[PDB]
């Protein structure tokens, strides 16, 4: 019955993290296991990450513009250690077109910006749900 | 004092009045929207302001501009004479592409060149690094080589235009690059105008550009000041930034003191290398951003440099009245602009270069439309050109220098914004100092506060953000032309790094950068004449960066 | 005196200082543009204000807001209580078009309805009449009967909603079919808030939109004015405007001063009635624009606002501070807007609302970016309103009343405006008034020399024009939705006048027109409770209109 | 070799008159015999005053949108009058396809919006040589 174990990540030379430290401060408060991976992770860092320390959920922020080069590799790094059943979702700044083209992925939530932190805590308790 | 004390007692004697009989009245009426208001800084305000409310404040700290503390502005002819450079940032693909849009920017209006770069680059890494992988002039220009600077400055007279690059840790190397393109050019070293970033403590506070530990990175920052100090008269070695800060989530009070907690730091660094503060000071420059409270923006810039100017002549025993002016680059707050109803920017936009305007500033980027989407196409940045325009010429506000000097309201707001960052400056230092601090993540911290509760007050609606909490629609047929990544960028840019290599000296440059460690190793000496030899003989920014990771490590917060 | 003549002379010493020693080694290195700068309005400005160029203007003339006189503004809770309405001007078509667009603009957050007519509307005119021909329902709304009228406030809750109507010499029909409206409606007339334009004195002088001579023409205003004021107690019978006369090509010194020669013609008029000043005073309200000469524009509307309170106090002998209190709408200047890069008018208005709000405007129209195209779409409406939003939620300037107060440059522009203004108001009553100057074209000679000189300027370049004379492109791709004319229009209107008259008592309507010319005869009389009585009996404005015209006859310049 | 007659004109309701009076001025000053019809005219009022004053140019400045049914008036009461060797000009604010299709019906110019007086002036003096 523990808390929701959620990893929040930077992948690539992503410096931005306004929106990070606020999903993080927001989802702590409302009861969350929150890790940062901390800035300037590689994707196979952050997939190790997240199943060495067995999070629930698998949150990217991105604002680099890197999501369709990044997406991909995640997934093929989750495949191969039998971690496909992980929640991965995002959030940051993207085209419209790039959120759908990372949902077809497999991404299962995307909350770019302007997403109010409640919106946030709340698609994480229903995702977990779902499952 | 200035006012007759028979006065200001009829003034506040006369308001408690008004305040009990017409205030009184119309509360009943009609009352306010909140008990107390704040302005988006959350200094309180009063319903209005008199001459009473400034009367504390001696004339001597308003003045004249030009004149010591500055209040007014650092020129006394200000607009009248030049106008602020209308600056507009550029920076995607290769140095060419980069390029291409500065002309386009010129041929537009704007004055002066800005060029922002891409992540290896801002990062000091090629762009053929593993770590570079899909990044390559996607947020900027590339710059791997002097060969890439060739092909961002072609056709661009360095003698006639000002040249800003907003690089950071690897600042260095860019500026050892414009040298020796300035000499390869044939053109007097002292005639070229411009500025590199370069203030590495606001990267640990704020925009996270780092590569080495905070001690070595403050020395190259010191050596960027001294090496400009004595080579480069009309160059700007520093923007010491209150932007980001800003941007990354702080109030304007945030903004200014750890700006010029940072300044402080700076100045006892290159003061200690035995240079007097008079050297250099005159040529020290900041960044700050204009943000959406049009008045506490205007009254912070005042404030900014009032105190600048107090810090410099008191603290550091400036005599040189240069030492004290502060001059400043000013950015519109690109976190105010919506995604929702974009065009809607152009507004904002408007109201905060009008703000950068009344606050004196020497130089100003407008942001674009589309803000929130992607970098910026030409029309937007031809929109932000025309707004910066209509303010110079059409609205007449460029014609009176620092009209708003003697509001009350503008007056109380500066004077109240220089004693609460005189405070916190002394907090800094009872607290052991910028480094320690910012070791201590302490400034990271209250930053990360503001913009936690900024975020909440979006949520629960108590902040209007027209388009997102305010007027929201469901706009179904939003067109909007979006800048794309050209995908051969990354084999044009390594093509080129790859022929650099190739065709240089190998011993000679492998040599050079054993001479460069040894330079490194004594912190007395400057890195700047070797890292000019350096990039001269066809060494990439890669090979100057990982050689000093070797001596200094990589910081980790 | 407020300023100790201790500091008075310091400042004019340090000034004289200044002016040879930093401002005369700056004018060496760059001098200024201009030998003397001025505003658009052709005030001569001085390079910088200090508290010394305010020291003979008294404190008492400042003062605070909602006291005497006024300069602060109206009000003394002003914005920080209610903020100004957001009007924005909706007419086309007929009512039932125009009601469409009603509902539209208050969906997007318009907090007062504004009415624009078609030109046979404003000229007197049914739509069948043979000087109608092509023009009805293209500029404005067609209103030539109390069935349109009902047409075009369907589902509009007249208790709720200020309703302005911008309406000239037919104004008293159109007022007379509102309270015929209310009445049918079961409303409180004392609770309907609303305006008609009504002032005749400025179309001789601009807006050119008149039926009868000058005398029988006042006499109407002076009948709408009086009824009002006994009838209907949350109505507004007049807006005393200078926009037009600007917008004719006046300079703000002339706006101001001619729409204040106005006033003093009009309260002469109504207080010969017997009627005391206090009785209607505090219900005469203003319309001006706010142009681009951002400082000067807010000087112009706190001097109009001190003016105005000293003319009442002390010409008028009122009593009521409600009768000293200036209460305006503002448009933002349309003049200043351009065909060529339409987009670059969305700063132009963003500025000049900002002025309008500093300015203290009760009300508010800011003008669409296709403003030298044709009349407004809907898109170009909701930017208007957006624009109004974020000043009003995001820029803070709505916390603090008066916040340029204070200032010196706006102090002593302020005082400059009042002083120049009783100087020209002087002149009028000197030459024998405002009515016999408005018959030798003595007004209107004078702002169209400005409105040439302005010309001259442009094609010069002397006065720079974005888009126009300066930044000038050949923009081939210009994509712009224009607002279209219905060609139904016409016959949708003819219909409706055609079946009004068709189904009224023709002998009892016949009859109370013969009254109408009865009470017209008696200038001592009123012409309101008849024209009430005629428009609800079916009565069509061209019936009122044209019987009047054998008495009265029609005027020609 | 008489100065340039010119008749300036206001057709229809049109209370617009600023542009107007600074066209009025600026031919006046450039030493054209100027007549103004007024405002509130009929086009059978502005053509009868075109003839009996017997004036080279006849210039119509609009803002009222009427442009397109003015014209062709315009043009069927000169032709009856034989006066279709007239110089007719247009001024003031229409659509660009409004400005063509007035220019089909005959209108030798159209000077709208932002003109510059002298382009005025040098318009008519070229018009007038042309014929
Ligand atoms: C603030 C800002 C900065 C600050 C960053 C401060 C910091 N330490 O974070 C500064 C000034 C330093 C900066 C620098 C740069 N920036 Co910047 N920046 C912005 C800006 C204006 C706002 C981002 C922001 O913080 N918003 C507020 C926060 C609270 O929102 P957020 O990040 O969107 O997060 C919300 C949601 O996304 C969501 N969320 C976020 N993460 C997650 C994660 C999960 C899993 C979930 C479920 C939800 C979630 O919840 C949050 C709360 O509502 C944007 C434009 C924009 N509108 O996004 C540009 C922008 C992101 N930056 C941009 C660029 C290019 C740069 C630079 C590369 C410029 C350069 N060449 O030097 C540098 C890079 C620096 C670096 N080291 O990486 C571009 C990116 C282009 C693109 N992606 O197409 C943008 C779009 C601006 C532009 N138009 O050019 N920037
Ligand atoms: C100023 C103005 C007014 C003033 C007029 C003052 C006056 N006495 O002239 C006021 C405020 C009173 C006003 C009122 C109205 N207006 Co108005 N007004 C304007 C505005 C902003 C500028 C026109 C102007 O004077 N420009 C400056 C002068 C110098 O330029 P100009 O007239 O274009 O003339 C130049 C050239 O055209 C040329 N020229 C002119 N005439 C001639 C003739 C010849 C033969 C030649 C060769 C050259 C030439 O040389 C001139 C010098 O460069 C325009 C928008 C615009 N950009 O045109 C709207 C506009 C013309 N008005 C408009 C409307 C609808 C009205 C009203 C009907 C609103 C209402 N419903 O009440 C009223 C009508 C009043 C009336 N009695 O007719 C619309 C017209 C719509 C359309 N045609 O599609 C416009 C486009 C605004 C809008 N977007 O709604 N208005
Ligand atoms: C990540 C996000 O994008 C945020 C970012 O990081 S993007 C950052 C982009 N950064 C920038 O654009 C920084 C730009 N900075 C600068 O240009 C400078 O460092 C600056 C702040 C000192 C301003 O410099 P500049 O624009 O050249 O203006 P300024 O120095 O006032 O004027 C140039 C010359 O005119 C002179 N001048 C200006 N006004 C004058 C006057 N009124 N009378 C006589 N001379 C005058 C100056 O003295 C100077 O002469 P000099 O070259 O002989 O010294
Ligand atoms: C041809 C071109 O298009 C140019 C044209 O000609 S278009 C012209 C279009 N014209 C217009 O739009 C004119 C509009 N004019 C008006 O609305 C009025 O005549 C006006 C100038 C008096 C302003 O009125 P309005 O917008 O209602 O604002 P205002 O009267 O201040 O506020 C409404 C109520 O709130 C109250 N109020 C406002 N601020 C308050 C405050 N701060 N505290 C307590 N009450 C307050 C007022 O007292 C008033 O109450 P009342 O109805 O009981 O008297
Ligand atoms: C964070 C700031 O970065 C700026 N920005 C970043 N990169 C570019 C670029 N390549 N071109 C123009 N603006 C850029 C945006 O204008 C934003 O305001
Ligand atoms: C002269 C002023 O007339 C206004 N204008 C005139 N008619 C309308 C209308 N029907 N709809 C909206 N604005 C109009 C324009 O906004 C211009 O500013």
């Amino acid at each position: 019955q523990t808390p929701i174990r959620v990893l929040l990540a930077k992948v690539g030379l992503d410096g931005h993290d306004r929106g990070v430290k606020v999903v993080a401060r927001a989802l702590r408060d409302a009861g969350m296991d929150v890790i940062y991976s901390g800035l300037h992770r590689t994707p196979e860092e952050v997939v190790n990450t997240a199943i060495q320390e067995d999070v629930d959920v698998l949150g990217v922020s991105l604002l680099s513009g890197v999501q369709l080069t990044v997406f991909p590799k995640i997934f093929k790094l989750l495949d191969e250690r039998g971690a496909g059943d992980l929640i991965v979702i995002a959030g940051g700044v993207m085209p419209d077109e790039d959120a759908a083209a990372i949902r077809k992925l497999g991404v299962r939530e995307v909350l770019l910006q302007d997403t109010p932190p409640q919106a946030i805590i709340d698609s994480i308790r229903s995702l977990v749900a779902a499952r | 004092t200035w006012l007759e004390p028979q006065i200001k007692s009829q003034l506040q004697s006369e308001r408690k009045d008004w305040e009990a009989n017409e205030v009184g009245a119309f509360l009943k009426k009609a009352p306010e929207r909140k008990e107390q208001f704040h302005t988006i800084g959350d200094f309180p305000v009063q319903r209005t302001y008199t001459a009473a409310d400034i009367a504390d404040t001696p004339l001597e700290d308003i003045g004249l501009p030009g004149r010591y503390p500055f209040t007014r502005g650092p020129y006394p002819t200000m607009y009248r004479s030049r106008t602020w450079t209308m600056r507009q940032i550029a920076g995607f693909g290769t140095g060419e592409d980069t390029n291409k849009r500065f002309k386009y920017l010129i041929a537009q209006g704007q004055t002066g060149i800005s060029t922002d770069f891409d992540m290896p680059t801002l990062m000091g890494y090629d762009s053929d690094h593993p770590m570079s992988d899909g990044e390559v002039g996607r947020e900027g220009v590339a710059i791997d080589t002097l060969a890439d600077m060739e092909a961002l400055l072609a056709d661009i007279d360095l003698e006639k235009i000002s040249v800003s690059f907003t690089i950071n840790p690897s600042a260095w190397i860019l500026l050892a690059m414009y040298v020796a393109l300035g000499e390869k050019r044939g053109y007097d070293l002292n005639k070229l105008s411009g500025t590199v970033q370069a203030d590495i403590l606001k990267e640990y506070m704020a925009q996270k550009e780092y590569i080495y530990p905070i001690a070595p990175s403050v020395r190259i920052v010191r050596d960027i000041i001294t090496y400009s100090a004595k080579n480069l008269k009309r160059y700007n070695p520093i923007n010491i930034s209150g932007y980001h800060i800003s941007e990354a989530g702080s109030s304007p009070l945030q903004e200014a003191a750890f700006t010029l907690a940072n300044l402080i730091t700076y100045v006892n660094e290159v003061t200690k290398t035995g240079m007097h503060v008079d050297e250099f000071a005159p040529r020290l420059a900041f960044f700050f951003v204009s943000q959406g409270d049009f008045f506490e923006e205007v009254a912070k810039f005042r404030a900014l440099r009032r105190c600048y100017a107090k810090i410099m002549k008191e603290r550091f025993g400036a005599r040189n009245p240069e030492s004290m002016r502060l001059r400043f680059h000013c950015q519109t707050a690109a976190a105010t602009l919506t995604k929702p109803q974009y065009m809607v920017n152009v507004v904002r936009t408007s109201l905060q270069a009008l703000s950068a305007v009344l606050g004196g500033a020497q130089s100003l980027h407008t942001n674009g439309y589309d803000e929130a989407f992607a970098i910026p196409t030409e029309d937007a940045m031809k929109m932000a050109l025309r707004t910066q325009q209509i303010i110079a010429e059409e609205s007449g506000v460029a014609d009176v220098i620092d009209p708003l000097g003697g509001s009350y309201y503008v007056e109380a707001l500066t004077t109240e914004y220089e004693k609460k960052i005189f405070e916190i400056l002394e907090e800094v230092e009872k607290r052991g100092g910028t480094i320690k601090l910012i070791e201590q993540g302490w400034f990271q911290k209250q930053i990360a506060d503001f913009a936690y509760e900024t975020a909440l007050r979006k949520q629960s609606g108590q902040k209007p953000v027209i388009g997102v909490n305010r007027f929201v629609e469901n706009e179904e047929d939003v067109k909007i032309e979006i800048h794309p990544y050209d995908n051969t960028t990354a084999e044009r840019q390594i093509s080129r790094t790859r022929r650099v290599r190739a065709e240089r000296d190998e011993a000679k440059v492998q040599a050079m950068l054993d001479q460069l460690v040894a330079v490194a190793k004594d912190e007395s000496q400057n890195l700047m004449p070797l890292t000019i030899e350096l990039v001269k003989a066809g060494a990439t920014m890669g090979d100057i960066v990982e050689k000093l990771k070797g001596i200094w490590g990589t910081y980790r917060e």
